[PDB]
């Protein structure tokens, strides 16, 4: 159904997720207490963009790995109707998923 | 609070002038005497209207300080002089 | 001494709120051009039945 | 099998992320190099050539 | 660059040496040329030939028009070489410069001679051929890439400047085009989001209507002598025939991928004379590569396909593009915590300051206040 495993592709630069997470944590973090809250209507911050595009990637990043967290997920991903079907979809398979083990098991 | 000056203004009122858009706007719907924001700017009028900014002590929340790599740029030129230099 | 550094600081405000903008500019299409990928894969029902089919069944 | 399938997006996504974090890490030390200058405006201890360099 | 005496010893004691290849070389070039001016007086277009004119709208002024006085010779890997060509190439930019000095001796008899040791004492003007070793050779890149950084800006910022003020883009994505052509280096420019410059320039400017001040500056920016300038159309001249061999050769690499098969330091040079690459940089091969290809996609598919390139003031402009360095920034961030004004202290505040600093202080509220009802009671007393 998918076809041919993609061509290889050699990463410009070595880092980890897990680096890659506190970088991003630690640059948002400096910041705390320059960031200010603001209605969703009302146009944006330099550090609310930040933010939105980093953890964007970050989490897109994750749902395509495997770790489905989908509190964080609907979070910083949802920005189309289309995204809150998507994470509605992926919640009611993980947790049907769990329960068919659960009872297979059982 | 001190004495010093302040950016150049040229003695015009920047809530008329031929470039007000490139003044930050107060609350208080003064336009600044300098691209920075100012709360306490205000306008005398003599013969002509000339805006003017008084210093004050206020705190702002200041931003850690970044690393010296993103900052920092080494293409000086042996014909370049700084402006302080120049002074 | 007087005139070229007179104009050079009545040119900075007008450059400074420019290259604001354009730093804003870019920022907003970096933002703009973020997309989340959501992929379609084949549901495991089709793989069910399959498997189904192959035991003659 | 899937991991090997997503895994392409996956090494140039997260060589993207960083250069993302590289590419804003500037922006928030011109922010905060304004933030410094503005302090000293609002001081009167701010001279033009400073601000220039 | 500045002079220094150990390039001064350098140059004279290869001067006699240097001299000897620069005739060597001067007799190679004159072949070449020789064989490339009767190719294209045989095969040339007959506007081309016949040198046809091209008058300004204004002052009806002649200069170089980039269709009609500018031709490709598709077919002249038969007869000349892409080394041969950069051998030309070379052989003029140090040819130029030797004969400006040249013509300086002749005006001025023996009275050049000090200057003359001006001269030697930098490599700025000095040609390629007085360098007999790889060092020698390294040093006399780097100042030729020094008036480079020295003159590009100057032209950019012209450019730039000139257009802003008198016109603005008609669309959006000429708007980005133009943007993105003037950043600086430190990034990476798509040639595709920069194409549509060109036409909005030839909409304004093109090459036939460049004012004498940006040809200077360009001329600078190319190594290429200044003085005497004279008139426009003979740096303009200059500009037009090295573009021209330049155009010829990359016709010849693209279309046979010459530059793959290229190696390190002829790509480096290649790159170099487009002005792509400065040598300071030390740029590995990937991103030598990376700047040719860019500059092919500029050229785009219209080059190959009838040897047409885009307008020459926004290609120069953004070839010149890789020396605009980032304004440069030294110094800690702490140096921000100290104050200017530190001298005035002692003088403290007069009357005049104290008012306004009691008016437009914290307290400016409560100041304003009272006026307003002092000035309103004086108001209905008067009344
Ligand atoms: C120490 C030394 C001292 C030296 C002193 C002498 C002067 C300086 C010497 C030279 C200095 C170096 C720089 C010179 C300027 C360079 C200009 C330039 O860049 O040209 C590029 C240009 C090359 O570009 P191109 O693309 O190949 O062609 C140009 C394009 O056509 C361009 O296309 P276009 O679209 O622009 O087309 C227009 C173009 C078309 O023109 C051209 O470009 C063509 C070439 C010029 C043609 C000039 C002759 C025209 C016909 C004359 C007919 C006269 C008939 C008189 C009959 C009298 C009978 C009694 O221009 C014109 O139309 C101009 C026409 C000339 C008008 C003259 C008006 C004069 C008014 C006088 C007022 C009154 C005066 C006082 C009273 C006098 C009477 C009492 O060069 C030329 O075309 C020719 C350059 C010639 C340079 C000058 C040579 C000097 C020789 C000196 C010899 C004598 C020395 C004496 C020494 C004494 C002891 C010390
Ligand atoms: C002894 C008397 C002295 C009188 C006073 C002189 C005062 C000094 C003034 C300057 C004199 C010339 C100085 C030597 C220059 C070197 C030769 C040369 O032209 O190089 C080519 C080169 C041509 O430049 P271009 O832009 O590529 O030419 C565009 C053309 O489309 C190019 O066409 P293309 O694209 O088809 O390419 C052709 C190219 C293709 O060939 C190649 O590519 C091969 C290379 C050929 C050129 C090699 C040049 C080598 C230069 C260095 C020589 C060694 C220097 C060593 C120094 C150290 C020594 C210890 O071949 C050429 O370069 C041919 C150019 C045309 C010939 C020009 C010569 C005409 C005069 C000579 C004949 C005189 C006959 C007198 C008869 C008398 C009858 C009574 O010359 C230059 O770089 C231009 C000169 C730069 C300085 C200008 C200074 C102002 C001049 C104003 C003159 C006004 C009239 C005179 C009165 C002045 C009163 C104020
Ligand atoms: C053996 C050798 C091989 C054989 C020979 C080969 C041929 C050789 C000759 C050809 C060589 C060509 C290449 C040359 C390149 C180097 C040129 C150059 O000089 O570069 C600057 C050169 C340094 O270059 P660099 O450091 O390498 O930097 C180059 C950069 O790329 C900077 O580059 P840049 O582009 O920024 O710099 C360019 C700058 C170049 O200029 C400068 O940089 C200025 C240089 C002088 C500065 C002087 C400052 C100090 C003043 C001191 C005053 C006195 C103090 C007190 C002394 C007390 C003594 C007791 O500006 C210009 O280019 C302006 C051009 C102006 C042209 C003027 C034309 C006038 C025409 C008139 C109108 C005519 C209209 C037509 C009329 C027609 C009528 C019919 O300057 C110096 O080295 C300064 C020397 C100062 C000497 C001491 C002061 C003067 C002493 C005078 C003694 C007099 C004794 C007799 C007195 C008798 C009384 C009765
Ligand atoms: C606070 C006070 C401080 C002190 C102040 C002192 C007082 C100053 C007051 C007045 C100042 C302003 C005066 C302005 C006058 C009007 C100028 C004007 O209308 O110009 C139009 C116009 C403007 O020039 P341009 O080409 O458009 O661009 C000029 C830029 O500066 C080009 O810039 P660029 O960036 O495009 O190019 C840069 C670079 C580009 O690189 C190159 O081009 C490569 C290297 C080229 C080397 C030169 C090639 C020359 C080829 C032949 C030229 C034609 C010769 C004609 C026949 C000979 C006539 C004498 O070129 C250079 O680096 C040029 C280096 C030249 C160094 C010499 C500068 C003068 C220093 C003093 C030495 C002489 C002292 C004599 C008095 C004392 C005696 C004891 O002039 C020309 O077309 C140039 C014609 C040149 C003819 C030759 C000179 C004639 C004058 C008489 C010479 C007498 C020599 C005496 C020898 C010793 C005897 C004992
Ligand atoms: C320390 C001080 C010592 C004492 C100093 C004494 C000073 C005397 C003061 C009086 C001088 C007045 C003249 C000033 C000349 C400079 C003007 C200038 O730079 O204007 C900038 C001006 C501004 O340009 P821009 O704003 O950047 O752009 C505007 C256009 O886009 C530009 O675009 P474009 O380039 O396409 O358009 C221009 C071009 C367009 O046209 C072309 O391209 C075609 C060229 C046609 C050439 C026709 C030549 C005809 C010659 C016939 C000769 C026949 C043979 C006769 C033989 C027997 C008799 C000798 O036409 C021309 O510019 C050429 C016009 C004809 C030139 C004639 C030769 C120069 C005569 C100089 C003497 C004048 C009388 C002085 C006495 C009265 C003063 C009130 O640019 C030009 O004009 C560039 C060319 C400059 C050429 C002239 C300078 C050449 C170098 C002189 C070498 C000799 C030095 C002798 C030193 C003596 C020391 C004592
Ligand atoms: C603007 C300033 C002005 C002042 C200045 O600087 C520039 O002007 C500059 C112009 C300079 C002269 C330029 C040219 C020479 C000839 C050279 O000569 C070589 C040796 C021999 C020739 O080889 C000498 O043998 C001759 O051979 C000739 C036959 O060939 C015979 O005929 C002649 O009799 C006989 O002596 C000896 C040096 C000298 C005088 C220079 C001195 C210094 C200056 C005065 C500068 C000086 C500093
Ligand atoms: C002091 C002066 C210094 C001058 C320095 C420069 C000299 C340059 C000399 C170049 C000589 C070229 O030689 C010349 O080339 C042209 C072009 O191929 C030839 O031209 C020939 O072919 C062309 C093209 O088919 C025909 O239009 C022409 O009718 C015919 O004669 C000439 O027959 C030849 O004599």
């Amino acid at each position: 159904y998918k076809g041919e495993v993609p061509p290889h592709y050699t990463r410009k630069s070595s880092a980890t997720i897990e680096q890659v997470e506190k970088e991003i944590d630690a640059l948002l973090g400096g910041a705390e207490k320059l960031r200010k809250t603001s209605t969703d209507d009302q146009p944006m911050d330099k550090l609310t963009l930040m933010e939105r595009c980093l953890r964007h990637a970050l989490w897109s990043y994750h749902k395509e790995e495997g770790r489905y967290d989908f509190d964080q997920i609907g979070r910083w991903v949802v920005y189309t109707p289309e995204d809150e079907v998507k994470l509605a979809q992926l919640k009611r398979e993980v947790e049907a998923k769990e329960k068919l083990a659960a009872l297979r098991k059982r | 609070v001190g004495n010093g000056p302040t950016f150049s203004t040229g003695g015009e009122c920047m809530n008329t002038c031929d470039i007000q858009n490139a003044f930050p706007m107060n609350d208080r719907g003064v336009r600044s005497s300098s691209p920075f924001q100012e709360p306490n700017t205000a306008i005398y009028d003599s013969y002509l209207a000339w805006t003017y900014f008084q210093p004050m002590d206020v705190h702002i929340e200041k931003l850690p300080a970044p690393e010296a790599k993103y900052y920092q740029r080494h293409t000086k030129k042996p014909w370049d002089v700084s402006s302080t230099e120049l002074t | 001494d007087i005139m070229v550094p007179s104009f050079v600081y009545n040119k900075l405000p007008v450059i400074h709120f420019l290259q604001e903008k354009r730093a804003e500019q870019k920022l907003r299409r970096v933002l703009d051009e973020t997309y989340t990928e959501w992929t379609e894969e084949l549901d495991q029902a089709h793989v069910t039945d399959a498997i189904t089919r192959s035991l003659n069944i | 099998t899937l991991q090997q399938y997503r895994r392409a997006s996956q090494d140039k996504r997260l060589d993207d992320l960083v250069d993302l974090l590289e590419r804003f890490k500037p922006v928030l030390a011109r922010e905060a190099i304004m933030q410094r200058l503005t302090i000293k405006h609002l001081e009167g201890q701010l001279g033009v050539w400073r601000y220039m360099d | 660059m500045q002079g220094s005496w150990s390039v001064l010893k350098k140059n004279c004691s290869n001067f006699f040496p240097g001299l000897l290849a620069f005739a060597q070389q001067t007799q190679e070039a004159y072949g070449i040329w020789l064989r490339i001016y009767n190719r294209q007086q045989k095969y040339g277009p007959t506007d081309f030939v016949e040198q046809s004119e091209t008058f300004s709208p204004d002052y009806h002024k002649r200069f170089h028009s980039q269709d009609k006085n500018m031709w490709v010779d598709k077919e002249l890997c038969t007869e000349v070489s892409q080394k041969e060509v950069a051998r030309l190439m070379t052989y003029k930019l140090d040819m130029w410069r030797m004969a400006h000095c040249a013509g300086a001796l002749l005006a001025t008899g023996g009275y050049a001679i000090p200057f003359g040791l001006f001269w030697l004492a930098n490599d700025t003007w000095v040609p390629s051929s007085f360098n007999l070793t790889g060092e020698e050779l390294r040093a006399w890149r780097e100042a030729q890439d020094l008036y480079r950084y020295r003159s590009a800006p100057s032209y950019l910022t012209d450019t730039k400047w000139h257009f802003d003020f008198h016109a603005y883009p008609w669309n959006e994505t000429q708007e980005r085009a133009w943007d993105d052509l003037f950043e600086k280096n430190d990034v990476r420019r798509d040639p595709k989001v920069v194409r549509p410059a060109a036409e909005m320039y030839d909409g304004f400017i093109k090459f036939e209507l460049i004012r004498r001040k940006s040809l200077r500056h360009l001329c600078r920016s190319m190594n290429i002598p200044t003085f005497p300038m004279l008139a426009r159309l003979c740096n303009g001249t200059r500009v037009r025939d090295y573009w021209n061999l330049a155009w010829c050769e990359d016709y010849m690499v693209i279309t046979q991928r010459l530059h793959e098969s290229m190696t390190d330091e002829e790509l480096y040079d290649y790159a170099w004379r487009r002005y792509l690459a400065p040598y300071d940089k030390n740029l590995n091969r990937e991103q030598l590569m990376e700047r040719v290809e860019d500059y092919f996609e500029f050229l785009g598919p219209d080059f190959v396909a009838h040897g047409k390139a885009p307008n020459l003031v926004i290609l120069t402009n953004y070839v010149l593009g890789y020396y605009n360095d980032p304004a440069y920034l030294e110094g800690d961030i702490s140096e921000l915590d100290k104050n200017d004004y530190d001298h005035l202290a002692s003088w403290g505040k007069d009357a005049f300051l104290r008012r306004l600093e009691f008016e437009n202080g914290p307290l400016r509220d409560q100041v304003e206040a009272h006026t307003q009802r002092l000035l309103a009671e004086r108001a209905a007393i008067a009344k």
